[PDB]
RNA sequence: AUAUUGGCGAGAGACCGAUAGCGAACAAGUACAGUGAUGGAAAGAUGAAAAGAACUUUGAAAAGAGAGUGAAAAAGUACGUGAAAUUGUUGAAAGGGAAGGGCAUUUGAUCAGACAUGG
RNA sequence: GUCGAAUUUGGGUAUAGGGGCGAAAGACUAAUCGAACCAUCUAGUAGCUGGUUCCUGCCGAAGUUUCCCUCAGGAUAGCAG
RNA sequence: AGAACUGGCGAUGCGGGAUGAACCGAACGUAGAGUUAAGGUGCCGGAAUACACGCUCAUCAGACACCACAAAAGGUGUUAG
RNA sequence: GCCCUGAAAAUGGAUGGCGCUCAAGCGUGUUACCUAUACUCUACCGUCAGGGUUGAUAUGAUGCCCUGACGAGUAGGCAGGCGUGGAGGUCAGUGACGAAGCCUAGACCGUAAGGUCGGGUCGAACGGCCUCUAGUGCAGAUCUUGGUGGUAGUAGCAAAUAUUCAAAUGAGAACUUUGAAGACUGAAGUGGGGAAAGGUUCCACGUCAACAGCAGUUGGACGUGGGUUAGUCGAUCCUAAGA
RNA sequence: GUGAACAGCCUCUAGUUGAUAGAAUAAUGUAGAUAAGGGAAGUCGGCAAAAUAGAUCCGUAACUUCGGGAUAAGGAUUGGC
RNA sequence: AGAACUGGUACGGACAAGGGGAAUCUGACUGUCUAAUUAAAACAUAGCAUUGCGAUGGUCAGAAAGUGAUGUUGACGCAAU
RNA sequence: CUAUCUAGCGAAACCACAGCCAAGGGAACGGGCUUGGCAGAAUCAGCGGGGAAAGAGACCCUGUUGAGCUUGACUCUAGU
RNA sequence: GCGUUGGAUUGUUCACCCACUAAUAGGGAACGUGAGCUGGGUUUAGACCGUCGUGAGACAGGUUAGUUUUACCCUACUGAU
RNA sequence: UUGGCGGAAAGGCCUUGGGUGCUUGCUGGCGAAUUGCAAUGUCAUUUUGCGUGGGGAUAAAUCAUUUGUAUACGACUUAGA
């Protein structure tokens, strides 16, 4: 409970959460931006392709010296990318999403992604081990990831 | 404080950007000086390079240490069938320089040139030039006020005319489309003589002739990123240098504080636009002819196309020009074949050449043969065959 | 009668308030380092009470969505309050080789002081 | 380079800081050697370098004199409050 | 590099000299209105492409104190004597 | 006199720039015009000086009031104030019907240090005035401790010849197990044992949150248990340099 | 097994097949190769690289501490049956 | 060891494996050192020479001692250069 | 084999603020100032011109600052 | 506008001689150019001399051996979307 | 609406014939206030969306796949109903 600043019906909106996930925070958020709008089932069928190297991940921000694709022209990009571990926790979530949207007899084909928002958890720490007996950090970063789904207005 | 010793600098600065050309059709940025006192005829002819081969001739040089004696010049072949005519644009003088006024096509348009406006042409409606072909039907007007616009302006001619890529060993389809300057008399007479040759067909004897020297321009064989070494022929550093030696040592002073857009530099290779000038023809064949390849002194049956057809192209079953020496491009690249600017009164340009023979062995190995017939004669049978 | 930064038992302070006060308010001369002599940390706070979330449902699980407990979960054993750097999302705006500032006004947004005179 | 000897090496044992050990390099003495490592004297002294934490109001300088193992410093007189 | 008297800069903004510690003008509470300084008034740029008499033509003209240099020596260029 | 020669330097460039030729250049003269924190008059702030006034006469005598002049400022001196922890005194001060704290291109007061209020958040204390007191105010010290950025999803994860097909198990298999193929160490071994050293890493079962710089169902990991049998192997006895 | 051989190379018993992986094959690299004609002209300097190389038989200079120098130098031979 | 025959004249066919020569400076030689920028011509050495000392002694040790090294020694020795 | 492009994984150096030039003056070699040239999003692989790039001057001098070493320097001492 | 060289000796800059040549001009760009090389000389610590000094040591005097680090950022430049 | 003319960016210009509104060339009949003595009183043309009614037309490009005249990655050149 709590998420951020949602500016949705409540009552016509299913919502899911994943906390500490240890996926790349820049590289999900990256992901969770290129579904931010989209009508759910759109959302989960081009986050299938993704996976397939079939469309891809338009990379914004967190971006530089990434290298650059013909798959990326779709959205006016250049650089671009096919991260499968962000890919698939944005799914899980999704899919949860989904599910409880149906114990809410939200209409399925109404729904799109009215919100999803991905940012820092604490950092996870590790030792790399670096010449001339020294010690440097080897971190993971990873995120907490929250989307809400919701029925579209008809006019 | 001044270099050691003097040597002049690596490379050509007319030469730049060594960038890859805009496009693969080399641009023409000069007609011939047109003389409207002599008949209408195009002023250069598109065509794809086949490979080369070597001829033998007696040289005409007087004074030379080779007057009257045989001399053997390497040739490349570029094959040219007959364009046509699908076009014609007229220009005029502005204080901003020659402007495109108007266009007309012609009543139909093949197949290969239609594809040139496709990108995916198989799965495409082909609806290029439908509605304007429509213009035709008001039994003239709407064409006919746009040739008259031409000829009360427009200070000159040029004709759209297109490669015959199927009769050529390409698989390519898709057809090289450019526009070419009409040199002959009168602003009227050019757009009539265009208008006669609608859907026609021009071939290269009615352009260029034997002994006739010819410029190519053609965008140049890509090679990729180029290190310094053998793009600018910059001098190697010595076997003991830290981090490699292919490179340039001082890429500048410490003052201007900036590289400068004169020092050598590692990228693109190849894939450069070039106007080669003065290649003088050796044969302008005919296609029908099998005897492409002989001589009133080899007279023997053979096609200009080698043993084992050209490599890495195929044969010649179209007319066909020879050049002496090479030129711009590799095989099966679009070649566009201008003449001549200026009126080179030379004595190399002037000396007309007979061939005494052509070569004809393979291409693809040491070839030890003219002919099937030779092969044959002198191997005596084989287990094969009989 | 005099001395007492040790020991034992006590009574106090215009002392410090968890980076302070003894090194240690905690399983601190601990964990750890060093052949050794020696060196030597960090680390306190859910709630009055575990009432520490039955049950339902999506998930391989971790969890999530409901439900439930509680004065409050804007208190969930990551737990009082929860600042800043830095960060995601939403919203407004500006941006031809920095940004930021000063005087002035246009436009936009926002906020005002008014108060009492016959029906 | 040398490779059957002034050979290479295990364990044990001895030598300890102005001391050891050195086929001698100021070398080696636990990543420390032209004097090891540890704690204490010790918050060693510094005419030298660096920092020195709120606002407004008034007045407002000196790099000159004399003496100094004095010359990147003081004392003295001046200027200042 | 080193003295003399004074005025400055240092410690000081402001107007001018494009620029600039030191030159010229002028020293400073917060403001209004007028007038000026030094310097400017083709356009950048506020302000006469003002008035007046001459001089100057440079295939290396010239254009403002401090100040961003120029000499011995020459010209049948042109002006006045 | 003006003009010309004498007059040669290194990125491309400077009457400030454009550009200017009866000048917008050089010499001289006459008007007009532009403009400083300076000069003139005026309001207000302050500082200094001079003066009037508690005679009964409500709330400021260090007060009210009148008049004149003045205002640059480093190092530096003095003054008048702002804020903090704690102390004596007093408002019989605020407060669970919400204290303190925090957030807020909302509001008001002060030249300023600062003060006051609204809203949001919060949950147990705290403030004004007169005095007392100091471990009393930070941007700097390659300051101390802690926390966080850009760099950056980047450098990189390339020594040691080399892996492939299928099946099983599993939520999940390039990486686990079995099967097959291809290869390697090639007895100076990647084989079989030991000594210093470690101390349970051994074996079984379960098991993947962390760890094995990809992964993981695998492990020298995690959890739970199990295991080391002597008259003859050693120590133990002896002496060695030495102690 | 080859061979002088505990060398190198291949094998048997035994043990591994473990050192992130996929797709490409630009530049510049690191490591491994080769170059027509010339032959150190390169460079402080033949640095680096290249040439020689086992064995049998032949042959072998100055100088010398008579021991050496010396595989001096220089030649020919080498499979299989 | 010899001979005959045979091959694209090849045969230590992979592997394995010295380039040679004429000199100058210098150290005799094998050996040694600056662990982590100097392996040398530096240090050592055999060889040569010099010095001290017959024990109530030479050289050295220790705060002192009924203390200690050479010394389980004696000039063909120990000590110092 | 790298570099490159992908999945997974994921550092460090350095950082007043930053990042186009020419001339000028200027602490006598400006990214910022003055006067001009000019100037159009977001970017990839390379590169070694510049950032007087990055990592309490050892040269030199000054200090009434040392230490290692030498000696008919000053003042001493174990020993003899 | 365009050229301005190949070599013997030297670390050399400079110089000198051979040789070719149309000509073998002189200078700047942090005495251009070391995260471009190289490291021959000067410029640590090893060592050999001569001169000097009683000695430790000293001598733009000779001699020999002596570790050349980082770009992945911004800009510039080369190319690419 | 009849004829022409204009390509330098013609995108406008001349011309024929009538139709229709006005006509201040001239002579009449009405209206205007109180918007209170100025403040606020002519609406210009850009774009962009929607609302109607008439005319009109009935595609490609990209990903993926493919070629190798191309290529570090994008990009480039091919081919596929
Ligand atoms: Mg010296």
């Amino acid at each position: 409970a709590r998420y951020g600043a949602t500016s949705t019906n409540p009552a016509k909106s299913a919502s899911a959460r994943g906390s500490y996930l240890r996926v790349s925070f820049k590289n999900t958020r990256e992901t969770a931006q290129a579904i931010n709008g989209w009508e759910l089932t759109k959302a989960q069928k081009y986050l299938e392709q993704v996976l397939d190297h079939q469309r891809a991940i338009p990379f914004r921000r967190f971006n530089s010296s990434i290298g650059r694709t013909a798959q990326g022209k779709e959205f006016g990009v250049t650089k671009a990318r096919w991260p499968a571990k962000s890919v698939k926790f944005v799914q899980g979530l999704l899919q949860n999403a989904a599910a409880n949207a149906e114990a809410k007899g939200l209409d399925a084909t109404k729904l799109y992604v009215s919100h999803i928002q991905v940012n820092q958890a604490p950092k996870q720490r590790r030792r790399t081990y670096r010449a001339h007996g020294r010690i440097n950090k080897y971190e993971s970063s990873p995120s907490h990831i929250e989307l809400v789904v919701t029925e579209k207005e008809e006019a | 404080s001044h270099r050691k010793y003097e040597a002049p600098r690596h490379g050509h600065l007319g030469f730049l950007p060594r960038k890859r050309a805009a496009s693969i059709r080399a641009r023409v940025k000069a007609f011939p000086k047109d003389d409207r006192s002599k008949p209408v005829a195009l002023t250069s002819f598109l065509g794809y390079k086949a490979g080369m081969t070597t001829i033998v001739r007696d040289l005409d040089r007087p004074g030379s240490k080779f007057h009257k004696r045989e001399v053997v010049e390497a040739v490349t072949v570029v094959d040219t069938p007959p364009v046509v005519v699908v076009g014609v644009v007229g220009y005029v003088e502005t204080p901003r320089g020659l402007r495109s006024l108007t266009t007309v096509w012609a009543e139909h348009l093949s197949d290969e040139v239609k594809r040139r406006f496709y990108k995916n042409w198989y799965k495409s409606k082909k609806k290029a030039f439908t509605k304007y072909s429509a213009k035709y039907a008001q039994d003239g007007a709407g064409i006919e006020r746009e040739l008259a616009r031409i000829k009360k302006y427009a200070s000159v001619v040029r004709v759209l005319v297109h490669t015959q890529i199927r009769k050529t060993p390409l698989a390519q389809k898709k057809a090289h489309l450019a526009e070419i300057q009409l040199n002959g008399g009168s602003i009227s007479e050019k757009v009539d003589w265009a208008r006669e040759h609608f859907e026609k067909t021009v071939a290269v004897d009615s352009v260029f002739e034997q002994n006739e020297m010819i410029d190519a321009i053609a965008v140049t064989k890509g090679h990729g990123f180029e290190g310094v070494t053998h793009r600018w022929g910059t001098k190697k550093l010595p076997r003991k240098t830290h981090r490699g030696l292919r490179k340039v040592a001082c890429i500048g002073a410490w003052h201007p504080a900036h590289v400068m857009w004169s020092v050598a530099r590692a990228g693109q290779r190849g894939y450069h636009s070039r106007t080669s000038i003065n290649h003088k023809i050796y044969r302008v064949g005919k296609g029908d002819d099998e005897a492409n390849g002989a001589t009133s002194f080899d007279r023997t049956k053979k096609t200009i196309t080698p043993m084992g057809g050209f490599v890495h192209y195929g044969e010649i079953k179209n007319d066909f020009i020879m050049v002496k020496g090479c030129i711009p491009g590799n095989r099966k690249r679009i070649v566009t074949l201008r003449k001549s600017l200026y009126t080179n009164t030379s004595r190399k340009a002037l000396e007309e050449v007979s061939l005494k023979w052509i070569d004809t062995a393979s291409k693809f190995g040491k070839g030890r043969f003219q002919t099937p017939a030779e092969k044959h004669a002198f191997m005596g049978t084989l287990k094969k065959d009989l």
